[PDB]
């Protein structure tokens, strides 16, 4: 009166593991490197010559 | 007189292709834009421009 179990309630892994994806977030996060040409935008000249 | 400081933009992410199901509670956006408010900003003071 051996039990018998195969695999015997299918045979298909685990329950177990439907892929959740891993999203590129193991990039690193973007430079924000913009810049304000903030002097430049007053043309600031002696007309005075 | 420099664009992106620090050479920033937004260079592309791609992660782990974790499926995770994300029940998605938004957090709705009414300023999507609200904008009308930042020309109304640029009002704000045309009116003061006006006045002066």
């Amino acid at each position: 009166r051996s039990v018998s179990s195969s695999s015997y309630r299918r045979m298909f892994g685990g329950p177990g593991t439907a892929s959740r994806p891993s999203s590129s977030r193991s990039y690193v996060t973007t430079s924000t490197r913009t810049y304000s040409l903030g002097s430049a935008l007053r043309p600031s000249t002696s007309r005075s010559l | 007189y420099a664009s992106s400081p620090g050479g920033v933009y937004a260079t592309r992410s791609s992660a782990v292709r974790l499926r995770s199901s994300v029940p998605g509670v938004r957090l709705l956006q009414d300023s999507v834009d609200f904008s009308l408010a930042d020309a109304i900003n640029t009002e704000f003071k045309n009116t003061r421009t006006n006045e002066k």
